DNA sequence: ATCAATATCCACCTGCAGATTCTACCAAAAGTGTATTTGGAAACTGCTCCATCAAAAGGCATGTTCAGCGGAATTCCGCTGAACATGCCTTTTGATGGAGCAGTTTCCAAATACACTTTTGGTAGAATCTGCAGGTGGATATTGAT
DNA sequence: ATCAATATCCACCTGCAGATTCTACCAAAAGTGTATTTGGAAACTGCTCCATCAAAAGGCATGTTCAGCGGAATTCCGCTGAACATGCCTTTTGATGGAGCAGTTTCCAAATACACTTTTGGTAGAATCTGCAGGTGGATATTGAT
């Protein structure tokens, strides 16, 4: 019993040019990548939700957090597509 | 409150405002010493041999009972080297002489061996002395002290007195069950008191015999001088 | 009449010198 | 048991010996000039010849236990 | 019209300055600067004066680290006169990108 | 005790009881041998050695001879009977050493003194044939036949410069016995002023494990029983306080004999088994 | 249909919801934020994968080994600021000859 | 508008003697102002983030003290 | 002396329950230890006592009995045990310590 | 009008060190920020520790090892020893 | 328990400087790079073994050394 | 025999090894080293070999950071060899505490 | 080397904030007794992995050789800088008008907990695939001495 | 400007070493409906804490003007780099001995959630001594001209 998104990152790899393979220790290195970017945003979520003086785990401070940790233009349009994603989730009404 | 760490500083001035006498008939000698420092690589049981020295008691049947007129000569400092011979001479091959007091082994089966026997390579000069030709007098070591030019050897008195010595070994070694008159130690138990030979070590043995030889020759410098002394 | 082994030993030591501790 | 142990203790009781050897040829080979000007009256033929005899004796004690192991290990 | 060895008052400046601890900059030039460089993220932004002084001593700690850094960098280079690429390698070698 | 000690010039009672009279609780005088120190209990077993002796000191081979005394290591894994006689010499006073094994391995640092007629012994200090602690001195014993001058001191003037060619750390063991402290932490205190009158730059107090070859936190204890440790004015300050102003000059003006570290011919030994 | 299928992303929604569950502290959470928080990792990780393909047109090397994985992960220059705490196992260093 | 030089040569030599340095390059100025504006823009950017999530058009000290807490030059005193 | 305790037992110098909801405001998981989380008192009373005696140190140093910020740090960035534990912790306007490099002075 | 504060407690320990040692409100806020910031950082580190150990009751064992970790062992040893002192006077489940 | 100073290994710098981009070495840095190496490893091992006694664990994991490098300051990748 | 220029062969090893990403520190010296650094402070703790490779990469990443910044330090120092007070300066400069 | 010249160290008056020090109200608890999941030490319990040991080349390593520009530096020439000096910008400390946040009220997506029903991703099994990393043969860079 | 032995690029050829890629399985967190709540949205409003300017003093710009220090050229010389002989220790690749694991059941103080309760810390603030920064004075630490 354990966890990773190995086929999911493979799904990303076939969203681009699918034809490549990946060396199978760099798979652990990219699970390290997704793990530490996730705990980075998780810890930053917890702390900014702490010291914005609220208790519901919320939205717009997570938005600003994942902006402010991240290099700029990719943060900008990546969160733009993320907003496109949450609106296409929710807008399925 | 702390024990400190390293690197620190310091400041000099400012305002935080029955004399003994018996080295005469026992002790003698005089010792020289130079910038050269005196060398040793031997043990002392070599140096005294006989690990035994003894009392008035076992010589009052010897000296002042008889020794006006010993028919063959029985001096004091000869009794030691003869009485030192035989007990080792049954030691490296009979251990079981000790635990059982009814059975110390006797000289009546020790005759044909101990005339020729060996107190651990005893005449060890001769396999070097048979070539060094120093037999015109007797052989003396540096661990030979000055007590023995004036003495006698051993193997010839067994023709003369040899069956009157061990007779007094027997009757005092056993009342502690098997200890010499000077007993050894807290010797028995540590509780309380009271594929290499193919290219390298083929050369094991030569690298001494090639030095066991020319030492005679660098000493043949002086060993040829003993007629320049005459 | 006394030198009969005195007469040769005093160069051969340099040969043994050049034998085992001269490599 | 093995010749290396009897190699090495004959390097380790030889922990004096080449240092003996590089000492030994000097203290006499120094004063071998004394006789060229001796051209005193009891001793030095006897007492100064002692240490040469134990320049001859000091190597000799190394042999009563070793030399049998030359043949008993090659069997 | 008399003067000692030229320069040695800089050690006096060390004494009076590093013995001291106080603020340096005229506050309002720093204030007008930071309002000018707050316009280029969002209009009508106000600021805490205590935070302004925090900004002051923060960049002060930054620069004094840089000064001691470049000092011993130049003095490793068996010289003292510091220059651009000295603080460039001091920047890359302390590490802000 | 048993059978009070007779040798030399002084008359002594044996302080600890009876390791040597396991067989010998049956005689009256105790007479002492010196060079190889093999004694005899009843009388005439001893005095036949004057005609026997050729060895006239403990047969050490020397890195040392001053004008005055002599110093010896003996290789202790080499020695067998005389590696346990000096233990048996040690026990009748000094019982402080560990006898779970009738100790063969451990190494010897022994002292005897130059004379024409004979090397009259003083006693010694030891060393284990392991090395984990640091082992600066293991087991002092001086015998009270020869006790009174700075020769009893000179044991601890000897150990550190063994670690000037061995150059590693030396460390006292858990048998912390008393009266050597009137030497040890006395002499280990004022090694500081040997380094303090020099190095007028900042004292990096690890380097006394390279300068004194001694551990700092212990040597600061004899420095803090000296109380030489002020601080918090902006530094730690060792503080020459002006009580020192005589006592180094006391040892600038009334000095005694020394040695010299050129006079050593010995390689630091590493041994074999594991 | 499903949770992920309404957002149409690839990552499973409930797992990141769970992975924002067990790290959290605050017991209550607008779950629709997960549907972009699912994508909070995503485009950043979809960035780095296809920008690991530079030689991949002209090498015909079909697998991405860990120096090659680094050999244009460093060319994520902007995210070397994100990688300023990074150490890659068997990544190497780019030749920087001064 | 342009007031980057107001932190000036006597000002920077005072805070240079805070670092102690003596053989001052007088070509230091544009780049010491450059690393000045570099550092201040790096800290004011996330101070702006930490005030802009607060729905507050002033900047306090607690938002900016988190803004320097997170990045690696945390500072004390103002909360 | 009294049978009513204020958790009056620890040799304590701090209110326990306030720091217990200081635990309960980090509140990631669900279960803590109850009394043995009041080792945060002896956690907290360690280092404040580590500095106030040192801050007692620089009082009669400058013969100066009310104690101010810029020699809190001037001992702290001096204090080898507690510079490093809080180097990144930086203080308001205490400056740094006066150090002159030794290779700079050539007696000129 | 509503702020958690510390100041009386540290002032009490400062006077029970020495009855005459004054402080400022600036240095008050400074060591205030000191004490709570070090409290939050040991809180974060201990919390992460007890999390990743796969254990659910947050113990003195985890923060005991954590103060051996996060704090250097001279004053960390000081702290653990005073903790033993403290827990022995937590040990009496008593009236006295 | 055979310990001595086998830290005296090798000028592996004569490879690490080829992984380095530096010109000439001329050695002599060896004891102090072993000092900074031993400082680095002693710092990480006190962290690691405090963690493995925190698990009551005799061995070391790789999560241990990951988290140890994380708290001291660098992020190992891919070993849990 | 034929001898190249001392240094362009080194440039070949530079290109070789910047090109390389092989496993740097040999296994068994490193692992009995981490054995012997482990046994001392407490009971002789067991290992895992992947974590030994983590130690491998840890110390080597540590030193390639140190070797690149001492590279720039030496080459701006107008020498090009490497010595002690640069690595002292670099340990200061990387902020050891 | 001997006074002028600063410019520092120490110490005695002086007007504050102003810490601080105690009082004072009361809010909000800490600390309390007790019910309860519940997380937890641990005993069992097989075992992976951690070690000792075999054993023999192989790739490195540690030799000594020796020849060499890299560095350490000092030189005579050169200079942007630092140090007392004259005129000036503003900043500093004096002075007044608004929003906004901080709080206080209410209204509902929305979440937890439960209680259900699935897919699908975990292990893992190994057939087939092929990638690629490694080895081998012609054409092409690459430098030291002449 | 040129010889010419070393080293690498590029196409061709292969062992095998995992990879992937499903088929199976399985078991299990996940999606979703329903109830309670509840925390945030957010709208109103009060008077802090921002906003802005007028007089001196003081940094400061700007000198002027020589200099300790930079500073490349040139110098010696060194400890190392290339290279080559030879010990010789890792690194296997098995072979094996044994244990401190990582579980899964395991019963059990005890944290932890409920609400009384009596101090008592937070703020709120006033008394008022006094600590002390700084003005003033005395005496002198450090250092120039000739």
């Amino acid at each position: 019993r354990k966890e990773t998104y190995s086929s999911y990152i493979y799904k990303v790899l076939k969203q681009t040019h699918p034809d490549t393979g990946i060396s199978q220790k760099s798979m652990s290195i990219l699970n390290s990548f997704v793990n530490d970017i996730f705990e980075r945003i998780a810890t930053e979520a917890s702390k900014l939700a702490a010291y914005n003086k609220k208790s519901t785990i919320s939205a717009r401070e997570i938005q600003t957090a994942v902006r402010l940790i991240l290099p700029g233009e990719l943060a900008k349009h990546a969160v733009s597509e993320g907003t496109r994603a949450v609106t296409k989730y929710s807008s399925s009404t | 409150r702390k024990i400190s760490v390293k690197q620190h500083l310091k400041i000099y001035l400012p305002n935080d405002l029955m004399t003994w006498n018996e080295y005469d008939k026992f002790y003698t000698g005089s010792f020289q010493e130079t910038t050269s420092y005196i060398k040793f690589s031997a043990t002392v049981e070599d140096c005294c041999g006989t690990n035994y020295n003894m009392d008035e008691r076992d010589e009052t049947f010897l000296n002042e009972q008889v020794n006006k007129g010993s028919s063959d000569i029985l001096t004091e400092d000869e009794f030691e080297i003869l009485c030192s011979s035989f007990e080792h001479a049954i030691h490296e091959r009979q251990p079981f002489l000790s635990m059982d007091p009814e059975s110390i082994l006797s000289f009546e089966e020790l005759k044909p061996t101990l005339i020729k026997s060996d107190m651990a390579d005893f005449n060890l000069r001769n396999q070097l002395n048979h070539e060094i030709n120093s037999h015109k007098t007797h052989f003396i070591t540096q661990f030979d002290p000055v007590s023995q030019m004036n003495t006698r050897p051993l193997i010839q008195l067994i023709e003369k007195f040899g069956s009157k010595i061990y007779d007094y070994w027997r009757e005092r070694k056993i009342e502690v069950n098997g200890y010499e008159i000077f007993p050894q130690l807290k010797f028995e138990r540590p509780g309380e008191k009271e594929i290499l030979n193919s290219q390298r070590l083929r050369a094991l043995h030569q690298e001494l015999k090639n030095a066991k030889d020319l030492a005679l020759l660098v000493a043949k410098r002086e060993n040829v001088s003993l007629n320049w002394i005459n | 009449e006394q030198e009969d082994t005195f007469d040769n030993l005093q160069q051969e030591i340099y040969d043994k010198e050049t034998e085992y501790f001269s490599h | 048991m093995d010749p290396s142990l009897v190699l090495e203790q004959t390097i380790q009781d030889v922990s004096n010996l080449p240092s003996e050897f590089r000492y030994l040829l000097e203290e006499i080979g120094s004063n071998d000039l004394k006789l060229i000007e001796e051209k005193k009256c009891q001793s030095l033929q006897r007492e100064k010849c002692v240490l040469a005899n134990t320049a001859l004796f000091l190597i000799a004690r190394h042999l009563n236990k070793l030399e049998k192991n030359i043949a008993l290990l090659e069997e | 019209p008399h003067r000692y060895k030229p320069g040695t008052v800089a050690l006096r400046e060390i004494r009076r300055f590093q013995k001291s601890t106080e603020l340096l900059i005229r506050k309002l030039p720093f204030q007008r600067l930071v309002r000018e460089i707050a316009q280029d993220f969002k209009t009508d932004l106000r600021f805490q004066s205590s935070a302004i002084g925090a900004l002051q001593e923060s960049v002060e700690a930054y620069l004094v680290s840089l000064f001691e850094d470049t000092n011993l960098a130049a003095i490793h280079a068996k010289r003292v006169t510091i220059q651009k690429k000295d603080i460039k390698l001091a920047r890359r070698l302390r590490g802000e990108r | 005790n048993l059978n009070r000690i007779i040798m030399g010039k002084y008359e002594i009672e044996p302080w600890y009881f009876s390791p040597y009279p396991i067989e010998l609780t049956d005689e009256d005088f105790i007479y002492i041998d010196d060079f190889t120190l093999q004694y005899f209990g009843s009388k005439k077993q001893y005095e036949r050695y004057r005609k026997k002796c050729t060895l006239r000191h403990p047969p050490g081979n020397e890195i040392y001879r001053d004008d005055y005394v002599s110093f010896f290591e003996i290789d202790g894994r080499k020695q067998r009977t005389w590696c346990r006689n000096l233990c048996l010499l040690s026990k009748l006073f000094l019982d402080h050493k560990t006898l779970y094994y009738d100790v063969d391995p451990f190494l010897f640092y022994c002292m005897t003194r130059r004379d024409e007629l004979g090397h009259h012994l003083v006693g010694y200090f030891s060393k284990e044939k392991e090395s984990a602690d640091g082992y600066n001195v293991a087991c002092i014993l001086t015998l009270p036949q020869y006790q009174r001058m700075g020769y009893g001191k000179l044991l601890i003037e000897f150990s550190y410069e063994l670690s000037k060619k061995e150059n590693k750390v030396g460390s006292p063991e858990k048998p912390l016995s008393d009266l050597g402290l009137l030497s040890y932490r006395a002499y280990w205190s004022d090694t500081l002023i040997t380094l303090l009158v020099e190095h007028q730059k900042e004292i990096t107090i690890d380097e006394i494990s390279s300068m004194t070859s001694m551990t700092t936190t212990d040597i600061l204890h004899t420095a803090k029983t000296l109380n030489i440790l002020r601080y918090y004015k902006g530094q730690h300050i060792i503080f020459l306080n002006e009580d020192i102003l005589d006592r180094y000059n006391r040892l600038k003006a009334k000095k005694r004999r020394t040695i010299d570290p050129n006079r050593l011919i010995w390689k630091p030994p590493v041994f074999t088994a594991s | 249909q499903s949770s992920s299928a309404r957002a149409g992303l690839q990552f499973p929604v409930g797992r990141i919801k769970r992975y924002l569950k067990r790290h959290a502290t605050g017991r209550t959470r607008v779950g629709s934020k997960a549907a972009i928080y699912l994508t909070a990792v995503l485009e950043y990780l979809t960035a780095e994968v296809l920008e690991l393909a530079g030689n991949a047109a002209k090498d015909l090397k079909v697998k991405r080994i860990t120096p090659r994985h680094l050999q244009l992960a460093i060319r994520g220059d902007d995210e070397l600021d994100s990688l300023i705490r990074a150490t890659i196992a068997s990544g190497g260093v780019l030749p920087h000859i001064n | 508008r342009d007031n980057i030089q107001g932190i000036t040569k006597p000002a920077i030599r005072r805070l240079a003697r805070r670092g102690g340095v003596k053989r001052i390059s007088g070509l230091i100025y544009e780049e010491v102002r450059a690393v000045l504006k570099s550092f201040l823009e790096s800290v004011i950017r996330d101070s702006v983030t930490y005030t802009e999530h607060a729905k507050r058009k002033t900047v306090t000290s607690l938002d900016v003290v988190y803004a320097l807490k997170r990045q690696g030059r945390t500072l004390y005193g103002f909360g």
